[PDB]
């Protein structure tokens, strides 16, 4: 009845948003910390073997926005500066004795959350260690100036303002000036001009502009000092080194370009992107860089920029009198997209890609002895002209190791299908071609993995052969005959311009098949789509049936299904969109394709499609009939020989259905920015009512019924919901509010939410997988004493071992809504981490020793 | 109008007195007149008239010019009655006018430098501060070249006093516009040719920039040992001097990294230890002091081994700054990795002892602390019992300063290391000279007192052969006529508790009790104070069944005490009756307890927080003790007698019942105190709830709903202070059961607030948006928002100020979650409203 | 009397109270559940002010803390609580 | 109150209110890294390029007034 829950996350999520690489533990070994999220990890990859492996994991409690390290003038080991959503500045430094992050300081300055002027979302550095500037996106920044003292510790100062009302920035870099007084670039945009003027000139006319903020130590302040237009906006700042080290200056990654720029006499260098040779995306598509990486030696440095295809380049600059020449840019290699690329010392790099798995590769050779074509900046070229390069496999990297990551978690469904004792975790997740189905088994998790075509969206199990039906849908992507004709078409252009050499050049080009699991997928097309209906196995993994579909055609529900005017035959259907352009959200109609699954489970056939208005985004079976979701419209189709009809509907969703659940006679409608609505549908008059509704509005993700009067919803901020029908609930009754018995606040968006039982034997629980990579478990209570001793071990542990990155637990866990019925306990294991003084004063404030709480915590660990 | 004018402001703005009018007085007179009445507002106004004159000022420094700017501004600045914080704001006048003026001040540069240059000398910290910040601020306006053209001609001086004010001044703009800018000049300079004038000058220079920036000058710390070097070996007494006391403070400066750039330095000092002689050789010796703890071990001992001959042989030196530095050097020396215990033991240890360990060092303060703070540095590392058993025996010398120290010495000794080190002898000669040396005090020497109880904690239960011995002296001091006497036994008694039970006599214990009881009731109020802390450490460590005397006893002679205005006095009287009542309530009847309840209800409003703490603990003590029946009934009588001033006490009480033995004993008596319909009482019951409910906090998740009626009958009676009083009760239940599951309690009782948010009073309106801005943290901000925007754009214009209001606390409240609460705005034929990421459906 | 708080960006300064308000709320001049440290700006701290009280401007004798009221609020995300007289100069005590 | 950015007055017009919470919005999904996520999925965007849009539509996120 009371819900009273206890979370536990089983699997911590593997995605890497933030990625940095120093001597944390303060000898000649280089590791490198990472941050997951509300997670902050510290990895170490042995050189003589090859591999990575984590050394610390701590869950921050927050939302990291910006992290970075650095090192003061005679040091021997960097420390960690984290931007948080908590309003809030920190400093740690690893202790690899008690293997433990050390918050060395943490200072105020504003409110919790990712607020919009509160800064903590970007992070920049003087590179020797003497200050340190934390900014928002807009106007705020403060500048921390660092020292140390008599015993060599790290000692931080008052904040200086550095805010410029109406001023976005897009990012901040500290500028290696050497020893002179510490400064940073700032890529700037003013729109006071635009919001004051209603013919729209100003903000066609306002552009970004580069500014320098200086911080004199002599007068301590800081100054705006120079500020120069940009030509096109520029995405991020490189920062290459200084002093004796370098010339200085600024590195602008923009739309198809990259230039150089420093203040003084020195001139702008820019030069533009190569593209790629032969190149199958859309032509008025744009080319930037989404990462970048900085490798300083003793003799010289360079840098690593990769483009949003995963193509790495090398970038060097010729210099002459501490002033530079040009910009050499050499295609160096392609792996996929990386959030944060780590050049390490010891011949080595590590790549932290956004989504999908992360690797860890050797660097053999540097890549300048190659006749590869290099490009610079001095080359002549035609304004709309550039270069061209090709792309081949990996020449100069050989992958070491490859880090298995689970986001990101698009559907997750726990059941047996290998007929053991105990159900296995088939997650369908990752991103573009180098998505993948995996089977996940405890007995941490074993996983195996299949991949996939595109992106999945949902699948089903049939209850008959145990075979999964899989949909992959992926948006501006191109169908396998689209792709096919783009190739003739190029080809056939190709010819059109020696002419023996042209035909043979076409030739191998169209012979040559680039992977897409490796070189990314060439997607392009704004209003293009790519969908396919798959068949699998889930014991070997082996596609049984596969069924591309048209090229503006979008899979987003499908369900298995009985109907009772036929006989046992299994129907599959499938709701796809067509022209489906989102943001500006505009649509053509939508189609149901109807499928017979045939010889148990093992491929189907085409019946019919069925066309409707707009895009049908959920599909329930209802048992003799079917539910389906077409736009704000809730129908009940039977299954016709023809096509499908429609016998009653339903027009007073206020908004776009996501999801539809149905138990007994009842169904739960999904709002995409509404809660849950709850419809009857009586078998006579053939009508379906709608009879409660919510109080809050919730933007649901998934759901999942746990009885007749409860359900339980994911939103699209990481939170989780747990509402129920008041008592006394009549479903011939037109207004009804449902009650909210759980809120709680998990810091990742969940995506599946599922009622089942882990191990046979054990107490049901809630099992929830989330987008980041992550999975969770709710487990209820049972007695009030139990419930009493974890309520009094999280208040203890908020108080006596508050969040890393200096956020309030109780805070966060109430980031949209006040938390109701949930322990955290993932706070609460933080017990066996803290100091033994402390361990022993909670532990005698509760009557007991810790070792005893130790085995409480053991034992709701191993009961699931 | 003018601001207010001290005597001393006359003669600074005598002008403006006259009401004078413009046009009449040449244009040169109308500057003078703006700036001094820019100045009188700056320097006598109030923050916004400081603030505008600020602007002003900065805004036309330009055009008014550096010259009368600063011949009116420096005078005031120098004024014999000038305030520090006017001295502060005129240097930021004088930073800001800097700053807008650049170089329009290059003439001025001079006249500006004879002024501020004492600053720099003066006693006064912020002072000094002030003045380095002035001419940093001048630095970067004039420039390098022009404070080197103008600083120059003094550096030769034969003053040896503006030498060192050039030198600090020098080092001075050295961190204004940082030390590469200076590296040529300073290297010019130190190689002079001319006069070894400029070579000390520039010696010192480098001297005041390691002084001035410490751990900064790390990264140039090669080129400023390069450029100094060669004064080691200059022909000059007095710059070789000050090369060694140049090297010595960017060695301190530096500490502990760098130890590669003084190479060059170590064979020249090594050299001139042999060498030199006199001041000199002191310069070289402190230099080398703080040169080897950054060096490596093997290193550091070789070092240490080449310079302790040197060392040992000035120990016995009569220059008594001789004497400090190497003190200090040894110091430095035996705290390092490198110098080995056993040499210390054998070269070291005896003529330290020898020669420094002598009366004479046990007069002067300075060599006090230094051979203190030395020789436990020296027991750091060699050992305690090799240090103590060197002057342990000197325990029991004529001389009472001698045996302050070697008392000092050994408690420092014992308190950082132990006792594990000391064998019998040294344990039985330890305790024979500290019980000569408190038994032979003229004063109250309150480190004999820390190094008794020191030693005694230390030996722990081997102190049990002389617990006869030390109870018997503590008895003898204890009737001892002198109260200051009494007052050192009690404490003694305090901080050796702990051990004489842990060495079980208990006896000896409770005689102790006895005579503390006995000489309870002292007059004066410090030794009171001691003896009922002493009371209160032997009841807390012995039994209370076979306590003497017996707490029935014991706790009448208490109950009186606390009427005492010494707030010593009530602090320990209250800690021993408190725990009289957690340990020993069972030999207490409930009358006295009662008795001592409302005698303990006034020190509920005292100002020392830790009385107020005290009595808090205590009342509770006694709550769960008895129950909270009677006191409970007791206080509500009070509460409903006693007049508005002493009924907080009441309310603060009624408070520690309910969170001691559970509210649910509390809240239905209050409750039904409101039916009588008396309106004081109502609002006293409305304050008890307020301040319980901020009390317990998260206590009272199990207690909303029984108060709910209460309020909502209170929320909209048509009375201004019931509803005041309701909306605190409100706010502060919010902020205690916030996270807790109430948010139904919690919504009901929004809606009884939500109607008095119309109203005008001040009084009320304020505490009702503190219950609102209670809810929005107890219920979320979507219920706040989901209630503003019906009303955030109304066609009445008060209508719309409230809820623009509302929304301005709720906005600032949470700003990231409204971005999941924001309702849905179609979007028309000129703009975009629909925020599309958020529909997209995966 | 015109009185406010000062709402500048605090630093590094702890802000302390007299005997007359010690352990007091600056904020909501609370008594109970002390919670965060109290932080001032770097203005209200200099010279003679340094330690000084933050109510009235005395001897301090403790430090001065936030309620926990006043934590949960955010309250001490403002600025600094140094109470300021806008009908006074920096001489007058 | 230019201390703080979204809040309002009773002469605060619905263009200025809507574009104050769609550049709030647009933070959020700056600083929540699975907002991100899911923009960047449902979009088929590199983070790097859901940032840099976000970025730009931060100049007018509701167009000319
Ligand atoms: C800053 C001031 O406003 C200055 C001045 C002159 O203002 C008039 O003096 C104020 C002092 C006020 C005092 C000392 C009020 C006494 C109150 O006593 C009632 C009974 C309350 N007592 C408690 O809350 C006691 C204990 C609490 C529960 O626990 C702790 C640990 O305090 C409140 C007042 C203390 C001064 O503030
Ligand atoms: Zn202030
Ligand atoms: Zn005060
Ligand atoms: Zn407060």
């Amino acid at each position: 009845r009371h819900m009273f829950l206890y979370n536990l996350t089983l699997q911590r999520a593997t995605g890497i948003s933030f990625a940095i690489h120093g001597n944390f533990s303060g000898t000649k070994q280089q590791e490198i910390v990472v941050s997951r999220g509300k997670i902050l990890e510290l990895l170490r990859p042995d050189p003589n073997t090859g591999k990575v492996h984590t050394l610390l994991t701590v869950e921050v409690f927050g939302v990291i926005r910006s992290l970075m390290a650095f090192r003061l003038t005679g040091g021997t080991k960097d420390y960690i500066v984290v931007g948080s959503d908590s309003g809030r500045i920190v400093i740690l430094e690893y202790q690899p004795s008690k293997n433990m992050f050390e918050k060395i300081h943490q200072e105020t300055f504003g409110k919790s959350g990712c607020r919009r002027i509160v800064p903590g979302q970007f992070l920049a550095v003087d590179p020797k260690g003497r200050a340190v500037m934390i900014s928002a996106i807009e106007k705020q920044k403060l500048v921390y100036i660092l020292n140390r003292d008599a015993a060599a510790r790290l000692t931080i100062s008052s904040p200086l303002e550095a805010h410029k009302a109406n001023t976005l920035v897009y990012h901040v870099v500290g500028v290696d000036v050497g020893f002179e007084n510490p400064m940073f670039a700032c890529l700037e945009m003013d729109y006071e001009e635009a919001d004051n003027d209603p013919t729209g000139e100003a903000a066609a006319n306002t552009q970004q502009t580069l500014t320098f903020y200086e911080l004199d130590l002599g007068l301590n302040h800081v100054v705006r000092k120079y500020s120069e237009p940009l030509e096109e906006h520029g995405n991020f700042l490189i920062t290459v080194p200084g002093g004796s080290d370098g010339p200085s200056g600024v590195l602008i990654c923009s739309e198809n370009y990259i230039t150089y720029k420093n203040f003084g006499d020195q001139p702008d260098i820019r030069c533009p992107i190569p593209r790629r040779r032969n190149d199958l995306d859309d032509p008025e598509r744009g080319m930037i860089f989404v990462c970048s990486a900085t490798h300083k030696t003793k003799s010289m440095f360079f840098f690593l920029a990769q483009t949003e295809q995963g193509d790495i380049f090398k970038i060097t600059l010729e210099t002459d009198e501490d002033m530079v020449t040009e910009i050499r840019l050499k295609y160096f290699d392609t792996v996929p997209v990386a959030a944060a690329m780590c050049v390490l010392k010891t011949g080595f790099l590590f790549v932290a890609s956004e989504f999908g798995n992360h690797y860890l590769y050797q660097i053999a050779h540097l890549g300048d002895d190659d006749e590869e074509p290099e490009f610079s900046s001095a080359m002549p070229l035609e304004e709309g002209d550039t270069f061209f390069f090709q792309p081949r496999p990996l020449k100069n990297l050989v992958l070491v190791d490859e880090l298995d990551s689970l986001s990101p978690i698009l559907f997750c469904q726990i059941a047996d299908l290998a007929n053991e004792d105990t159900p296995q975790l088939y997650v369908a997740c990752g991103r573009g071609p180098r998505s993948s189905l995996r089977v996940l088994r405890h007995g941490v998790f074993n996983q195996v993995a299949f991949p996939l075509q595109y992106t999945p969206r949902k699948f089903v199990i049939h209850p008959e052969s145990n075979n999964l039906i899989i949909i992959e849908t992926d948006h501006n992507a191109y169908t396998e005959a689209t792709k096919a004709q783009r190739k003739q078409q190029m080809a056939e252009e190709m010819v059109e311009a020696e002419r023996e050499l042209a035909a043979e050049m076409a030739a191998a080009f169209l012979n040559e098949n680039l992977p897409e699991s490796i070189f990314g997928a060439p997607k392009a097309g704004n209003g293009q789509w790519a969908s396919v209906i798959r068949v699998m196995n889930p014991i070997q993994g082996n596609t049984l049936d596969l069924v591309q579909l048209e090229q503006n055609e979008a899979a987003f529900s499908v369900a298995v299904c009985r109907f009772s005017n036929t006989g046992e035959d299994w129907y599959v259907l499938v709701g796809v969109a067509k022209d489906l352009i989102l943001n500006p959200r505009s649509v053509a109609g939508g189609f149901v394709y109807t499928y017979k699954l045939v010889n148990n489970g093992e491929k189907l056939e085409f019946l019919h499609k069925t066309p409707v208005e707009e895009v049908p985004a959920a599909i329930a079976p209802f048992q003799g009939r079917v539910l389906i979701g077409v736009g704000k419209l809730l129908r009940v189709y039977d299954l016709g020989k023809k096509k499908l009809l429609r016998k009653c509907e339903n027009k007073h969703i206020a908004n776009y259905i996501s999801g539809i659940q149905t138990i007994g006679h009842r169904v739960i409608v999904s709002d995409v920015q509404e809660s849950f609505i709850w419809v009857r549908y009586k078998r006579n008059e053939n009508q379906l009512i709608i009879f409660a509704d919510d109080t809050y509005p919730r933007w649901v993700t998934t759901a999942s019924l746990l009885d007749y009067d409860t359900v339980a919803g994911a939103d699209k901020f990481g939170n989780i919901c747990v509402v129920r029908l008041p008592p006394n609930t009549n479903d011939e009754v037109d207004s009804q509010k449902a009650e909210v018995i759980m809120n709680y606040h998990v810091g990742e968006t969940v995506l599946s939410l599922q009622k089942t039982t882990l191990i046979p034997g054990g107490s049901e629980s809630l099992v929830y997988t989330t987008l980041s990579g992550g999975i969770g478990i709710l487990v209820p209570f049972t007695s009030h004493e139990d419930h009493d001793f974890f309520q009094h071990v999280e208040m203890h542990l908020r108080s006596e071992h508050p969040p890393l990155c200096g956020r309030d637990h109780l805070s966060f866990r109430s980031y949209y809504f006040p938390v109701k019925n949930v322990i955290d306990g993932d706070l609460c294991e933080q017990f066996n981490s803290m100091e033994p003084n402390k361990q022993k004063n909670v532990s005698e404030e509760l009557d007991r020793t810790p070792p005893e709480v130790s085995k409480k915590l053991e034992d709701i660990r191993t009961r699931y | 109008n003018l601001p207010f004018l001290k005597p001393d402001d006359i003669q600074y703005f005598d002008k403006l007195l006259v009401d004078v009018d413009e046009s009449t007085l040449s244009p040169e007179e109308q500057k003078e007149r703006k700036i001094m009445k820019l100045l009188l507002k700056i320097k006598n106004g109030t923050p916004p008239m400081r603030k505008a004159a600020l602007r002003q000022i900065t805004d036309k420094a330009r055009e008014f010019g550096a010259g009368p700017l600063f011949n009116q501004i420096l005078p005031l600045l120098m004024s014999p009655t000038l305030e520090d914080q006017e001295r502060h704001l005129l240097v930021k006048v004088i930073d800001r006018i800097l700053y807008k003026l650049d170089d329009l001040v290059r003439p001025y540069v001079h006249k500006i430098l004879v002024v501020i240059e004492p600053l720099l000398i003066d006693e006064d910290y912020y002072a000094r501060v002030e003045g380095r910040e002035i001419i940093s601020n001048l630095a970067k306006a004039a420039g390098l070249a022009t404070m080197i053209s103008t600083m120059r001609p003094d550096i030769d001086n034969m003053d040896e006093y503006v030498r060192n004010t050039t030198a600090r001044a020098f080092a001075v703009v050295a961190s204004a516009l940082g030390i590469p800018s200076l590296l040529p000049f300073l290297k010019a300079v130190c190689k002079s040719k001319k006069s070894w004038q400029a070579r000390h000058t520039g010696i010192k220079i480098v001297q005041q920039i390691a002084i001035l920036m410490g751990c900064a000058i790390l990264p140039h710390l090669r080129s400023l040992v390069e450029i100094i070097e060669h004064g080691l070996v200059d022909e000059q007494q007095k710059v070789r001097t000050i090369s060694a006391l140049a090297i010595a403070a960017l060695a301190e400066a530096a500490t502990p990294y760098g130890i590669e750039s003084f190479d060059s330095v170590l064979k020249p000092l090594w050299k001139g230890i042999r060498q030199h002689r006199g001041k000199g050789l002191a310069a070289f010796l402190k230099a080398i002091g703080y040169l080897i703890p950054l060096m490596d071990a093997e290193y550091a001992n070789y070092y240490t081994r080449e310079v302790m001959l040197i060392l040992i042989r000035e120990f016995q030196s009569p220059d008594e700054e001789m004497k400090k530095i190497v003190l200090k050097v040894v110091k430095q020396c035996c705290g390092t990795d490198g110098v080995e215990a056993n040499y210390i033991k054998t070269e070291i240890l005896p003529p330290f002892f020898k020669h420094f360990w002598q009366h004479r060092m046990a007069l002067d303060r300075r060599n006090y602390r230094q051979l203190v703070d030395t020789t436990v540095e020296l027991a750091n590392k060699v050992g305690a019992a090799e240090i103590i058993s060197r002057i342990v025996d000197d325990l029991k010398d004529e001389a009472e300063q001698y045996r302050k120290m070697v008392m000092e010495t050994i408690e420092k000794i014992m308190g950082n290391l132990g006792a594990a080190d000391i064998d019998h002898k040294l344990e039985e000669q330890l305790i024979d000279g500290i019980l000569y040396a408190f038994q032979e005090q003229t004063t109250e020497d309150s480190v004999m007192l820390n190094g008794f109880g020191t030693v005694v904690n230390a030996l722990g239960k081997r102190v049990k052969p002389y617990l006869p011995q030390i109870c018997g002296t503590v008895l003898w001091r204890l009737n001892n006529k002198s109260a200051k006497v009494r007052q050192q036994a009690a404490d003694l008694i305090s901080r050796t508790a702990v051990v004489m039970k842990t060495c079980q006599e208990e006896k000896l214990m409770g005689h102790l009790g006895v005579v503390l009881y006995e000489y309870l009731g002292e007059e004066y109020p410090e030794v009171l104070g001691s003896i009922l802390g002493a009371l209160k450490a032997i009841v807390n460590v012995i039994g209370m069944h076979k306590m003497t005397p017996p707490i029935k006893d014991l706790l009448p002679r208490l109950t009186p005490i606390l009427k005492n205005r010494h707030e010593k006095v009530q602090e320990n009287c209250i800690d021993l009756v408190g725990r009289i009542a957690d340990r020993g309530a069972e030999y207490v009847s409930a009358r006295e307890w009662m008795r001592i309840c409302f005698e303990l209800l006034e020190l509920l409003k005292a100002h020392k927080k830790a009385i107020r703490r005290a009595t808090v603990n205590t009342f509770g003590y006694i709550a769960k003790a008895i129950g909270p029946h009677d006191v409970l009934a007791t206080l509500l009588n009070n509460l409903k007698v006693q007049e508005r001033q002493n009924r907080v006490c009441t309310t603060v009480a009624i408070a520690i019942v309910a969170e001691t033995c559970s509210p649910f004993t509390v809240l239905p008596a209050l409750m039904n105190e409101y039916r009588v319909p008396e309106l004081n009482v109502q609002n006293g019951v409305l304050k008890s709830l307020s301040f319980l409910f901020e009390y317990i906090g998260e206590m009272g998740k199990d207690y909303i709903y029984a108060v709910t009626p209460l309020l909502e009958d209170a929320l909209m009676d048509r009375d201004l202070v019931h509803r005041q009083t309701a909306s605190a009760v409100v706010q502060h239940m919010s902020l205690g059961v916030y996270g807790f599951g109430c948010e139904d309690s919690l919504n009901h009782l929004l809606n009884y607030v939500w109607p008095n948010v119309f109203e005008t009073s001040p009084h009320v309106i304020q505490a009702v948006m503190g219950a609102l801005e209670g809810l929005r943290v107890a219920i979320g901000p979507c219920r706040m928002l989901q209630y503003c925007l019906q009303g955030l754009f109304h066609p009445a214009r008060k209508v719309r100020d409230v809820y623009w209001k509302i929304y301005n606390s709720i906005y600032i409240g949470s700003q990231d979650a409204l971005i999941a609460h924001y309702p849905r705005i179609y979007n028309d034929d000129k703009n975009t409203y629909i925020r599309y990421e958020l529909d997209y459906i995966l | 009397p015109d009185l406010i708080f000062c709402r500048k960006q605090a630093g590094v300064a702890i802000g302390r109270l007299c005997e007359k308000c010690d352990g007091k709320c600056v904020i909501c001049d609370s008594y109970v559940r002390p919670c965060t440290l109290v932080r001032i700006c770097d203005e209200c701290n200099y010279g003679s002010y340094q330690g000084r009280c933050v109510i009235c401007g005395g001897p301090g004798v403790s430090d001065a803390y936030y309620c926990k009221e006043c934590t949960i609020q955010e309250k001490d995300r403002d600025g600094c609580p140094k109470i300021v007289n806008l009908g006074s100069s920096k001489t007058d005590l | 109150q230019s201390k703080y950015i979204g809040t309002g007055h009773a002469d605060t017009t619905k263009w200025e209110w809507l574009v104050n919470q769609h550049r709030d919005s647009y933070c959020s999904y700056m600083g929540h890294f699975d907002l991100l996520n899911y923009f960047a999925i449902a979009e088929n965007e590199s983070k790097a390029r859901v940032r840099f849009n976000l970025m730009e539509k931060m100049l007018q996120p509701c167009g000319p007034p």
